[PDB]
């Protein structure tokens, strides 16, 4: 907070991670420090609406300074009214995404199922959300939201023809225009979620050079919650069909990926953690049967000096083979084991 | 305190003072003073004078003095750059004791270590003359950012610096007026003014 | 303002705002969410010296992960006094900008006749500028500048034998050592200004058929402005010779570009616009004799919540037609609507 | 600075600074202005153990709009202690820079002996850099610190398949695991410090491509400083072993380097400085024996208008003539003329 004028709350925030890692695979090995940066303003137009925007860049300092590798995290900006919903427009996270944060409670794994603009799984370009709080002021706990996806195509300084747009990606990031909404509950204690989306598939990825034909992806995500007493589990399942992206082979046809998390808060700040992921799929084509994309176990813990220095350990145990459905998709096999600490102001 | 040509080079001072200056010099220096606004004013008379900035540190290396040097070191090379080749006085407002001083040129340096003034001699349309300051004046047309100065134009730059003198001491002008015999009071004003620096 | 001590005082700004284009053009049809970052600090060396700075960078959100479309728009730094004028040096705008902002009001669309590293029309580098306030505490609204424009050229790490510079780019915005100025007039209300500017063309830039080649590329800029009583009424009319970009082509030998707006706001915070822009070209080169650049007519209005918060609405009628001379230098000639949400903090 | 509640405090800083080259080699001639913006981060975890962060971004403002050109400078985090030494791991300094710095004051050209990731020579990646104050507060002015380098290759996914690594570069800056510490002393006024670093090579820098082979790359630094009675005087000699790099056809054998320094302050704000930068190579594994690398002399003053906004002045003697060598090299060997105006927030 380094504004607090009148109608001009300006809550300036971000962070600093330092860390290592120590895997046999030299795809990942070395150093993995990155630093992100952003705000997060808010102005009271009036008692019932209110406006708010968030921000926030990340800039990786792995890079020599003869280069540069950064990106776009979430930047979006809209309008908040009073107990009626909310309607903002820009760069955010999706509908999916509302419900598999809870899973997703890792320090640095977690999250490995999904990618970035992996159609309404993560943050993307062109989201239209909108959020009601409360019911319209009826229920206490019970949210709902509703997401609206933007058409991407390939870039226009190549010529493509066929769907074209200004943001250009490659094919492995374009999507079309879909509808999507979500649904949860929150009691006292205990929580449960869903949510469910189906976005349109370009032509450009329906080709021969990627695996994976269909017209819709429409998905199905589950889930559970449970913080009290200091005490964290959560549980998901999610179905998605033609939305999982195995790797560099393009997409598989039927992919269902179930987590689980179980941490625990002590008073002196050590937090352990404990998660297990599966990726097996179901019906990949070129000639692979009930192969697994991705299996691992996550085991650490993480300790809090304080609200802005916290320290952790994470050891991913790969629990997935290495035949040649992994090497062509490049997956990664060996165990990473990384530590570090994040100052957050 | 006697100086030699005392009886002659004094008929021309009084023409020059009583029958030139009321008719070519004081008209024109009415208008200057009143059509010129104050800030154009301010601008030339800044610019004319970081023109010798860069001889003022010459002269006070040779005599020693690194304060003082460097004082003037700065100061062109502030107007040069952020004022607009010394339109704008930036070392002066920068600093209260960083004002532009009275400009030391090679006959200041010579008289430190002692140099009689010798005779004096009045010179036709210029006024006082001395073969030591006056004299010794014409030495920095060999330093650097004053070479390049031609010979048309540096007649008129001297004649700039007459007019804003002239037009400042208008507000004065009845002293030397009501002065019994002012070639005696201006002889000994200008040396006085001079002096060693 | 989020610090003020000792004299020096730091004033942060910046805009995000979610941009959507609907055109029946596949090349500018997307999203373009993009946001700007930057602050204001000045400081005062003492009672008749104060020194100030302005940074501004602008990001591009609507680009994947795996690529960055950040760019600075202006970085300048330099000192005033009391009432001497004043004086900077770097990244600015040029002398012409402060003309032709005048008719520069419209949301997001507008000001398309010009274009960025563009001589002496938008933000460059190597940019000196002079500029005087109220011609030396004067006459109050007579202002004027002086710029000067540095010799920007070839890339030097391209391996190019002629003359080449540092920070070099593409054989389109490169030029020479030109010296410009331009006056301006201010009254209650009523305003008449005008600019001149003038720059070489480097060797660079006559080497291939760029239609437009020249020793000079002088620009005659002039229009007027009013603005009074909640109206906002302005003109001008420029005369820019090898000066207008006609696209991939090259440069136009005459233009006479042409702009005029008309906005009126009222109390409950509507700002109705109305503006229309033509650009003839004239002495065109590759056979064309005379045909137009750019004309069309935009209307839109603005609606401010309280100070920063506003919802827009763009919808520009494009009046040029299809040929052989457009397709080449690549300008739609289709209609554009575009919807916004600017948040200003 | 912006920011201090419940003990967390932020000191934002940065620069803007605006460059002009006056020179005829073309190759650096031209506007260079860039940009420097960061935060530096602090928090109280007990009355014993605290916690620190600094970071800074650099961007060059002299480019043009379709093109960046930005990276990271210095990103690093850890925590400190009351008398028993901090610890931080990210990019930072290295233990050479710490005995370097002292004849690092000049205002433009300085410390062009050395480059960023070259054997431990200035910022790298994954340093772990361990610094106690006060010998435990035994003594006043003993400061020593230990560091370690990690290990980086050749770039990861392009035709690599040894020495591979996710922060992987070109050769020309690649390096091993070295370890090295550094130990100074300052009793009043005087100062007197020392470096030893070895730092290993990868397989990528011993190929014959490039000059310099060995196991291990030795560097030993010493120097001297005085600062008192507003004067400033430093020294230092430099001995690298195939550490110090010379253009882009590899590393030096055998180099000594020497660099000194003169400065002044005064009471009204000039800064005189003088520095005589002195390297001849020795040993050349390419017919070139005993020569001379980037040999020139500096000259220049700097005036502090205040303590947050100052200009100075800079001319470089290149005392270095045009042979063979410096033509496949890319040495400059002319006298170049640098100004700018710095302005720290
Ligand atoms: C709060 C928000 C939260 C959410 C809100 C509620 C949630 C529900 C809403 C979504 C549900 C809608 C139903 C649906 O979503 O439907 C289904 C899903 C069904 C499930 C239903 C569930 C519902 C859940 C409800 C939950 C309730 C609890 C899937 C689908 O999405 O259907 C798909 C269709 N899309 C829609 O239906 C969406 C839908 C959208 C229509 C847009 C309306 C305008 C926008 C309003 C702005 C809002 C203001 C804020 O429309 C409509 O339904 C009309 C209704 C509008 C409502 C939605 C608007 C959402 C905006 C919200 C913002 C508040 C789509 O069709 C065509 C579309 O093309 C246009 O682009 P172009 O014209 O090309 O530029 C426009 N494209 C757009 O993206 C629009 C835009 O970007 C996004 C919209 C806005 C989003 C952001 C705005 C927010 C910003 C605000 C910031 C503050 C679009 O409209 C147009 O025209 C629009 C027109 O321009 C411009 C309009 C003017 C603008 C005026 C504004 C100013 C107002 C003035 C005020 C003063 C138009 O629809 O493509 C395929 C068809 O396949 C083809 C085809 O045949 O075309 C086959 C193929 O063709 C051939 C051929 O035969 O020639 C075949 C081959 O042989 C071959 O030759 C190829 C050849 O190689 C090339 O040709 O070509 C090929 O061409 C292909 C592609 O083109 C290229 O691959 O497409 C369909 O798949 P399919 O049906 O499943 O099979
Ligand atoms: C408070 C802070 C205090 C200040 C800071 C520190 C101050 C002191 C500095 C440290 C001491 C210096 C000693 C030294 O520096 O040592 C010497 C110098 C001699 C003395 C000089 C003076 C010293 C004293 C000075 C006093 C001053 C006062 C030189 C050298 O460096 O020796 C070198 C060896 N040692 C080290 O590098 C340092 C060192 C290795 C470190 C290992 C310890 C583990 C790390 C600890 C974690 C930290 C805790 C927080 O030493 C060790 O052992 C253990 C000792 C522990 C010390 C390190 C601790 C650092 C922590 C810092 C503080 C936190 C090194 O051995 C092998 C290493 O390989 C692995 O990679 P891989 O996994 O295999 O890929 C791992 N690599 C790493 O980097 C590890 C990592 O990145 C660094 C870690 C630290 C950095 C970050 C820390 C901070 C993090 C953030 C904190 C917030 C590593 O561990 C491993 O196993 C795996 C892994 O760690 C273990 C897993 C993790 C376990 C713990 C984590 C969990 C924690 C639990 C918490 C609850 C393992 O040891 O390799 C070459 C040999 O050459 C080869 C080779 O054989 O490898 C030959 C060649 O091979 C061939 C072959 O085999 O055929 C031949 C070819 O023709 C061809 O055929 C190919 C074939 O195609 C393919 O093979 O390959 C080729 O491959 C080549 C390179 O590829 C190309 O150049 O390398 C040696 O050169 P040489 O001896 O000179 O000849
Ligand atoms: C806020 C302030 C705003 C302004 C204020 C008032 C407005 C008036 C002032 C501006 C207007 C000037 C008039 C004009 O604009 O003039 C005309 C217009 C006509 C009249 C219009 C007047 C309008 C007035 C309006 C009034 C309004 C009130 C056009 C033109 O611009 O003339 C052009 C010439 N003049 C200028 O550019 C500006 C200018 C010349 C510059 C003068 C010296 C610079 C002063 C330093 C600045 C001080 C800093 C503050 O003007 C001058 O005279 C003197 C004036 C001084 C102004 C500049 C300073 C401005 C800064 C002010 C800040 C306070 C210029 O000549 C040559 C120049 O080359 C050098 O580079 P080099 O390194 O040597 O290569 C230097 N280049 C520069 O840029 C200098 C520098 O970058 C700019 C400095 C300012 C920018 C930043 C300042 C601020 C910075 C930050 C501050 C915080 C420069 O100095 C030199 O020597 C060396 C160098 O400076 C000196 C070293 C530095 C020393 C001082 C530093 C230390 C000081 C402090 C110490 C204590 C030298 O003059 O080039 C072409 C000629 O064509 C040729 C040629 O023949 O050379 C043909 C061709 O040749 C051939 C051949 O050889 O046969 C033929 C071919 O077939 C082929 O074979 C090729 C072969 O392939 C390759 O060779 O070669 C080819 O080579 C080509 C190019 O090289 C390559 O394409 O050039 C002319 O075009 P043309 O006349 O139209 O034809």
């Amino acid at each position: 907070e380094v504004y607090n004028k009148d109608g001009n709350k300006l809550d300036l925030y971000g962070k600093v991670d330092g860390l290592h890692y120590f895997s046999d695979n030299k795809d990942v090995d070395g150093d993995q420090t990155y630093m992100r940066l952003g705000f997060k303003g808010e102005t009271q137009v009036t008692d019932q609406l209110t406006g708010y925007g968030q921000w926030e860049y990340q800039i990786q300092g792995n890079s020599a300074e003869n280069e540069n590798n950064s990106w776009t995290r979430v930047a979006f900006a809209g309008l908040k009214f009073q107990d009626v919903g909310s309607f903002d427009y820009g760069r955010n996270y999706g509908v999916v995404y509302d419900v598999t944060s809870w899973t997703d409670v890792l320090p640095e794994f977690g999250g490995d199922t999904y990618g970035s603009d992996n159609f309404m799984q993560q943050r993307g370009n062109g989201f239209a959300t909108y959020r009601n709080t409360d019911f319209f002021g009826l229920v206490d706990g019970l949210n709902f939201a509703v997401q609206y996806q933007g058409k991407n195509g390939n870039p226009s300084g190549e010529g493509f023809t066929s769907g074209v747009t200004n943001n250009g990606r490659d094919a492995l990031r374009q999507n079309g225009d879909g509808v999507g909404g979500s649904i949860t509950y929150d009691y006292e204690g205990f929580g449960i979620g869903g949510a469910i989306s189906s976005s349109k598939r370009t032509d450009a990825q329906n080709t021969a050079a990627y695996i994976g034909n269909g017209d819709r992806a429409e998905t199905y995500t589950g889930g559970l919650k449970y913080d009290a007493n200091n005490i964290y589990l959560a549980a998901q399942y999610t179905q998605t069909y033609n939305a999982t992206r195995v790797g560099s082979l393009g997409w598989a046809n039927k992919a269902q990926n179930f987590e689980a998390v179980a941490q625990y808060q002590f008073d002196f700040g050590l937090r352990p953690s404990l998660a297990y992921l599966q990726s097996k799929g179901k019906n990949l084509g070129r000639g692979y049967d009930d192969e697994d994309i991705l299996k691992y176990v996550d085991v650490g813990a993480t300790y809090y000096f304080n609200k802005n220095m916290s320290t952790y350990v994470d050891y991913k145990i790969n629990l997935l083979d290495d035949n040649q459905f992994t090497r062509d998709a490049g997956i990664n096999t060996d165990n990473i084991v990384a530590l570090g600490l994040v100052y957050q102001f | 305190r006697s100086d030699p040509l005392e009886g002659f080079n004094r008929t021309m001072y009084n023409f020059n003072f009583n029958v030139l200056d009321p008719y070519i010099v004081r008209p024109v220096a009415v208008a200057w003073r009143d059509y010129v606004p104050q800030p154009a004013r301010n601008g030339l008379s800044n610019f004319t004078g970081n023109l010798e900035e860069p001889a003022v540190m010459v002269n006070y290396f040779l005599q020693g003095d690194p304060y003082q040097g460097m004082v003037h070191f700065t100061r062109f090379f502030l107007n040069t750059i952020l004022g607009m080749g010394g339109f704008i006085d930036v070392a002066g407002m920068a600093n209260p004791k960083l004002q532009r001083t009275e400009p030391h040129r090679f006959g200041s340096t010579l008289g430190h270590y002692g140099v009689g003034y010798g005779p004096y001699v009045q010179l036709p349309f210029y006024g006082s003359f001395t073969l030591r300051d006056d004299g010794g004046d014409m030495a920095d047309g060999f330093y650097p950012v004053l070479s390049w100065l031609t010979w048309p134009m540096s007649v008129g730059k001297w004649t700039l610096e007459g007019i804003e003198t002239r037009a400042q001491l208008l507000d004065s002008d009845g002293l030397l007026r009501c002065s019994s015999d002012p070639y005696i009071m201006v002889r000994e004003a200008y040396f006085q003014r001079h002096d060693f620096i």
